[PDB]
């Protein structure tokens, strides 16, 4: 099944300890999670992601209901992202 | 060329009509307007205009304004035909130094 997106999605790679992000888009989902997970070493099943903005869990499942440049930070099956506190 | 093409049959019109973007080098406040379509238009401009020799690749392009890294060649092209792009020839100073 190879649903036509009407426009390539937009979403910013950001990790925990890197100080920095990537910014990076695509007609797929998918694609999209290949390339994170290529630039952080980060598999889909051994790793998956968090929104920055509350710590949602996102994965192949979950990140197309983002809307376009999702705060897509990384989280491996280990830690996880507290989420944008403002204490 | 004449042939109608504002939507119908391939080779749309709206395929990245070159984006106009500003290189600048660190050490350096000089932007280069460099109008580039893929990725690959742009980095080779940049690398003519900012002289980032193959060996300081792979080069990072982040945003001045954010400092997004833009490795990819599918979100910088949606920006307006103007956008600072910082080259990092893996020595140029990073656009964020810790400056959360």
């Amino acid at each position: 099944m190879c649903a036509v997106l009407r426009q390539p999605k937009c979403v910013k790679l950001r990790a925990l300890h890197s100080a920095c992000k990537f910014g990076v888009a695509a007609r797929s989902c998918q694609e999209l999670l290949r390339k994170g997970c290529v630039r952080f070493q980060l598999p889909m099943p051994g790793s998956r992601l968090c929104l920055y903005e509350d710590g949602t869990e996102v994965t192949d499942d979950c990140f197309p209901g983002l809307p376009n440049d999702a705060e897509l930070l990384l989280l491996t099956a280990g830690e996880t992202w507290h989420g944008y506190v403002s204490d | 060329m004449e042939l109608s093409r504002g939507a119908s049959a391939p080779d749309p019109d709206d395929v990245r009509p070159l984006k106009p973007c500003l290189l600048r080098r660190n050490h350096s406040r000089d932007q280069h307007g460099v109008a580039a379509s893929s990725l690959e238009e742009l980095r080779s401009k940049a690398c003519e205009l900012l002289a980032i020799d193959k060996s300081l690749t792979p080069i990072t392009l982040v945003l001045a304004e954010d400092g997004t890294i833009v490795d990819d060649d599918d979100y910088f092209l949606c920006l307006p035909s103007n956008t600072k792009f910082v080259a990092l020839a893996c020595n140029e100073k990073w656009t964020y130094n810790d400056s959360d």
